[PDB]
RNA sequence: AUACAGUGAAACUGCGAAUGGCUCAUUAAAUCAGUUAUCGUUUAUUUGAUAGUUACAUGGUAUAACUGUGGUAAUUCUAGAGCUAAUACAUGCAAUCUCGACCCUUUGGAAGAGAUGUAUUUAUUAG
RNA sequence: CUACCACAUCCAAGGAAGGCAGCAGGCGCGCAAAUUACCCAAUCCUAAUUCAGGGAGGUAGUGACAAUAAAUAACGAUACAG
């Protein structure tokens, strides 16, 4: 029986799901972020748990260890490269500050949105799910992408797309050619 | 079981010949021949996964009995034929010739070498002993039993082979100062010079080797293989010079 | 092996390559890389066979030799270091890296066609050399290499060739003169392109000069010489073959030529019924029969006898469109004897 | 238009070919048909058609772009002794052989298992005693 | 008379040529295929008298000229034919000029001594201005915005022209007449440079 | 080093 | 192909079928995990060495497949007659090397003297 | 393969012959669940051996056991009311 190939859950259920003012917070997130359910929360929100757990525990350690400094300079420069983390707060005390929203921002769909190619967030998710939008080379369909700030410089409407130079859609050309007959 | 096994599953293999798991099932099982098992590299291993030359075993067994492949001198059609240490490949077709040498790491590595340095071996004495009608003869880790040796020649010693002819040109006495090559555990690669030979009677003799580095290490008898003398190999040695 | 069995894989020894080989590098309809040029057609095969061929004499032969075939005028003007670097590599007789300096021979010889005249007869005297060489190693792409390497250059030097096409075969006397069967067989099917190549003239000049050669084994490969010259596909014949006939047929009547002339005519003449058509070789009858006609004296009365018998015998009666009309020779024969005859 | 690039050109003289990584970007199209692709392979590297062989192609996603395997053998002779028989079948170099599912012929093993000798008598047998 | 003699009459020519000129052989050879090793093979600055250079502003008609394209034609020895595209234009060099006047102008500048004189021109305008406004359309024959900079083909056939209307027309070289017409396919992809 | 094409 | 010679059903030989796969009832140093020895053993195959001790090729002491006659309700059931082969079955056949006078010639020839399988079992001798 | 012990199939009743949860497919309730499918093309293994084979293996079929990602719309204008 072959040795079990190795997989992992993105998110855990919150530990008091009904409470009032995480209702609230999460009705917050997903309308200002256009999320579609709680479960995009969870699992951001238990990516951050992780990701700050390591940052306690290793603040933990005393400093100038070599643990300390590795997994600690290692963790950092992921999270900067990210974007979450800002350039002048490469501290694991600044680590220890993140919140969910600013992965959140660091969603493609928020950039897409936030750049002007789309005036609101819905129609952002609506562009990317509809294959309008490239990274570089690449056309991404998901909104869930975490961009780069290489990434994030390089986003526009792909070659393809009717909005990106193509031809316009069935559509347009279907009520062209009726106009013309 | 009931008799000797046939099949031999990847994950069982040899850890040393990076064979992928998931590509299949089972992984060629090295034939008898000169090499054990777990010290041979098959040669489908190398003209598949090494040089790339097959994308696939069929392909490798149509090599093999086109004749290009000439293992020590001689055409060998065997898929699963086991080459090991010290063995010389000849590739007439690519004019290519290789030298079967663990690197540092441990495993066989791609030793390109020259025609002149193709044409002979060495060969660490196992056994020296009478044969029929009192003939003395020696044998050798690939099995070659050469008759009419040198008497200087005793166990440990490595004697110089040529190919066409299968006899010893020269012979290299294992002494303190000469230089060694390590054909067995976690040392498996390195090369360095002899410093002392630890005796046990009854026990598996130790010997202690000191690295171009000046680091010293100690390590069975049987895994020591004189190869020449200190800053005079008798063969290329890959890139490295079995440092660290 | 008429039959083929149904394995993908059959073996096939040396000898058998050797009698299914044939030397006509035209037949040959496979894509050609010196075709397509951009310096010169040494230049194109040269950068093909070092992606192809690692052999190591090739690998210090391209060595020497890179920096000097970049341009067709550095060809030319290094053309005999090029020759004397590529002669060197012959020598060695390495099968491994033949195949291609053997091309760049011929391509080398493409290149500066008149130019390659002083270095043809080392040339020749190189493939000979290796030729005999090929004997004592048998390998049947030695050959195919060696034989299309002379071909070429025939084919380069077609023009020059031809007008002193005696001198050619006279360096290659050996080969078709040599006790094995097939180099002989090998070496006239490379000059049958030259003698097909040959004026009505010149070719007289030749049709003379190897029949007094033959006044060892210099009758059989001259036999094969101008059957081979003479069929071209399946039961035809060439446009050229009954000039080559019609010549034949002179100096064979003529009676300075020896009577083994004759008989080789004779043998010629029944190789070329028992290959071609009856359509084909109504030209050839045709000019067969005046040249009987208007040659007929006493003098050659003897030898005019003896290719009629070939043509009645040979294939019987089928080949021969009319009986009639060798009636008429015949009446005019006894009319001008050996009474075996 | 389309444009063909190979890489990781390796010669392998001891099959008699080269080996070597197909990149085609074929923007504004679907894709190219092997055949289409052995034709520009071969006059792109001056050998037949037949000695060219191409496989294992993958359109990356989004279009535009495709990745796969080619060979070049220098001879079409060689070319129809190497190269695999159903590829043979794929380009008409070979004709593909018309055999039974293995059921029945599995089945027909077994039936000419369970007979001894050519079985002729016992045709003629059978016949006489019917 | 076979191409290959052909080719080997050139050489033969060439070779005699060089050798009127002037080892020597053997390097002007070498220095013949020196730019095919990507190295700098042309070691000239000592020898160029600055002082002397004979310096001259011919001005041109439009406001704002953008680029400058010349070209040159070069002897291959591939083939030993010169690039000019025709008979007639036989050692004959060019130059093409545009500016923000969104004209394309021909210059002839082969003598040195004298100076290069208007041959042919090309002005674009509003009339070209697309009417469809979908950018796969722009495929109007002339300019309608600023020229921005000019390439000149190698083969001395085409000469291609672009600016801040996201295109790329490739006009003939003798008449100046536009063939083709290639859209950037992007909304704000204008052409800057072009080489 | 490959080569480049380009058709149609 | 006037011995045959391509291909080749069937049949006799040769090799393999102790590999692969599947289930967990049993057993608490029983297997097992590490570790050591076989100077106490067998070992197809691979690989390298290894046998000078009628013959221009012996017999059916032989039959299959194959031809044909039959029995049985009936089989991978059958008997009687007739063939024909082997890497199947049996049989089996004017040399070399030493001591070397003559010290003739001083590599050298050379009188003469000599010597010359393997396997099994027992005994003995050297080692 | 021999005899013995049971089971069970044929017959002219004189005799003859019969034994896999390996692969698939079933029964075990009267209540309920993947195909008696395609290939030796790959990795390997056996042979008088490239070429023959291998329910070893591979391919495909089914399905809210689990797990990854996301559609079921997006953008404006106008009218009428408190």
């Amino acid at each position: 029986p072959r040795a079990p190939r190795t997989y992992s859950k993105t998110y855990s259920t919150p530990k008091r799901p009904y409470e009032s003012s995480r209702l609230d917070a999460e009705l917050k997130l997903a309308g200002e972020f256009g999320l579609k359910n709680k479960k995009e929360i969870y699992r951001i929100s238990f990516q951050l748990s992780k990701i700050r757990r390591a940052a306690r525990d290793l603040l933990t350690r005393d400093e100038k260890d070599p643990k300390r400094l590795f997994e600690g300079n290692a963790l950092i420069r992921r999270l900067v490269r990210v974007g979450v983390l800002s350039e002048d707060k490469k501290k694991l005390d600044y680590v220890l500050a993140l919140k969910v929203e600013d992965f959140l921002e660091r969603r493609l769909q928020t950039q897409v949105y936030k750049l002007g190619l789309a005036k609101s967030v819905h129609h952002a998710r609506v562009l990317i799910t509809q294959r309008h939008i490239a990274v570089g080379k690449q056309i991404v369909n998901i909104p869930s992408f975490m961009v780069r700030l290489d990434s994030e410089k390089h986003i526009d409407f792909a070659p393809t797309s009717p909005f990106g130079g193509a031809r316009p859609g069935r559509v347009a050309r279907r009520n062209a050619a009726r106009k013309a007959e | 079981a009931r008799g000797p096994k046939k099949h031999l599953k990847r994950l069982a293999a040899p850890h040393h010949w990076l064979l992928d798991k998931l590509s299949g099932c089972y992984a060629p099982r090295p034939s008898a021949g000169p090499h054990k098992l777990r010290e041979s590299l098959p040669l489908i291993v190398f003209l598949r996964n090494r040089l790339k030359y097959a994308l696939n075993g069929r392909e490798v067994k149509a090599i093999l009995m086109q004749r290009h492949v000439k293992v020590d001198g001689k055409v060998r059609t065997d898929t699963t034929y086991p080459a090991g240490f010290m063995d010389v490949i000849t590739l007439d077709a690519t004019n290519e010739n290789f030298r079967l040498v663990y690197d540092v790491k441990g495993r066989f590595a791609v030793h390109r070498i020259t025609d002149e340095e193709a044409s002979y071996k060495l060969g660490k004495v196992k056994k020296v002993q009478l044969g029929k009608k009192g003939v003395p003869y020696v044998v050798t880790h690939d099995g070659r039993t050469i008759r009419y040796p040198d008497p200087n020649i005793k166990v440990n010693d490595t004697v110089k082979i040529d190919l066409a002819s299968g006899k010893i040109t020269d012979f290299i006495k294992f002494d303190a100062g000469k230089l060694v090559y390590v054909t067995g555990g976690r040392n498996l690669g390195r090369i360095g010079t002899i410093v002392h030979k630890e005796r046990h009677d009854g026990g598996f003799d130790l010997v202690h080797i000191k690295d171009s580095l000046d680091n010293t290490f100690v390590t069975r008898l049987n895994n020591v293989f004189v190869i020449g003398e200190q800053g005079k190999p008798y063969i290329s040695l890959p890139k490295g010079k079995g440092i660290k | 092996q008429t039959t083929k069995s149904s394995k993908r894989y059959r073996y096939s020894s040396f000898k058998a390559r050797i009698d299914d080989l044939k030397i006509e590098p035209a037949r040959n309809l496979e894509k050609r890389v010196h075709d397509y040029v951009e310096s010169s057609h040494f230049l194109a095969s040269f950068d093909q066979w070092k992606e192809i061929n690692l052999s190591a004499k090739f690998t210090e032969f391209a060595a020497e030799i890179e920096h000097d075939v970049q341009t067709l005028p550095q060809i030319l003007y290094h053309d005999k270091k090029i020759f004397n670097s590529l002669v060197s590599f012959i020598n060695f007789h390495d099968e491994f890296s033949l195949q291609p300096l053997l091309d760049l021979l011929a391509q080398f010889c493409h290149d500066l066609g008149p130019d390659f005249l002083k270095f043809y007869e080392e040339a020749i005297k190189t493939l000979i050399n290796l030729l005999d060489a090929a004997i004592e190693f048998e390998s049947s792409n030695v050959f195919e290499w060696g034989f299309n390497c002379l071909a070429y250059i025939f084919k380069y030097l077609s023009k020059f060739l031809v007008k002193k096409l005696v001198l050619t075969c006279d360096l290659l006397i050996p080969l078709l003169s040599h006790s094995k069967e097939y180099l002989s067989r090998f070496s006239a099917e490379a000059l049958s392109f030259l003698v097909r190549k040959c004026p009505v003239s010149n070719l007289r000049e030749f049709v003379r000069s190897v029949f007094e050669k033959l006044e060892t084994n210099l009758y059989e490969g001259l036999l094969i010489l101008f059957t081979e010259s003479m069929t071209s596909t399946q039961e035809t014949l060439h446009s050229k073959a009954k000039a080559i006939m019609s010549v034949l047929l002179h100096e064979a009547l003529t009676k300075s030529s020896p009577e083994r002339s004759v008989s080789l005519l004779s043998d010629i003449w029944m190789n070329i019924s028992k290959y071609a058509s009856i359509e084909s070789l109504l030209p050839v009858y045709e000019v067969m029969y005046q040249d009987f006609n208007d040659s007929l004296d006493a003098t050659n009365i003897d030898r005019i006898l003896k290719v009629l018998t070939t043509i009645v015998f040979s294939e019987s009666g089928r080949k021969i469109p009319d009986w009639n009309k060798i009636t008429i020779l015949i009446e005019r024969i006894m009319s001008q004897l050996s009474q075996d005859k | 238009a389309v444009t063909i690039r190979t890489r990781k050109v390796i010669s392998n003289p001891l099959l008699a070919r080269k080996q070597f990584v197909v990149d085609v970007l074929h923007p504004n199209r679907a894709n190219v048909s092997k055949d289409e692709l052995r034709e520009k392979l071969a006059e792109v590297y001056k050998a037949e058609k037949d000695a060219v062989s191409v496989f294992g192609f993958r359109t990356q996603f989004g279009g535009g772009k495709s990745v796969g395997f080619g060979l070049v053998y220098n001879s079409v002779a060689e070319a129809k002794k190497f190269e695999p028989t159903y590829r043979l079948v794929r380009y008409g170099l070979a004709e593909k052989v018309e055999k039974a599912s293995r059921q029945q012929r599995k089945q027909k093993k077994n039936r000419d298992k369970k007979i001894f000798g050519t079985g002729k008598r016992l045709a003629k047998k059978v016949a006489r005693r019917n | 008379e076979n191409p290959a003699d052909k080719r080997r009459r050139l050489a033969k020519q060439y070779l005699e040529n060089l050798k009127s000129e002037a080892d020597i052989i053997a390097s002007r050879l070498k220095e013949d295929v020196a730019e095919q090793q990507g190295r700098v093979f042309r070691y000239f600055g000592d020898k160029l008298l600055i002082s002397e250079a004979k310096q001259s502003f011919t001005r041109v008609g439009e406001n704002n000229l953008t680029c400058i394209s010349c070209f040159q034609p070069v002897l291959n020895k591939y083939t030993f034919e010169e690039s000019s595209n025709g008979d007639k234009n036989k050692g004959r060099l060019f130059a093409y000029t545009v500016s923000k006047d969104l004209q394309l102008t021909k210059y002839d500048i082969t003598d040195f001594s004298k100076r290069p004189k208007k041959l042919k021109y090309a002005k674009g305008g509003a009339k070209y201005i697309p009417t469809s406004k979908h950018e796969y359309e722009n495929t109007t024959e002339g300019h309608y915005d600023e020229i921005l900079t000019v390439a000149a083909s190698p083969d001395g056939k085409y000469v291609v022209t672009g600016g801040r209307d996201r295109k790329l027309i490739v006009w003939s070289t003798e008449s100046l007449s536009p063939v083709k017409v290639i859209p950037t396919k992007d909304r704000r992809g204008e052409v800057l440079s072009l080489a | 080093k490959g080569k480049n094409l380009s058709f149609k």
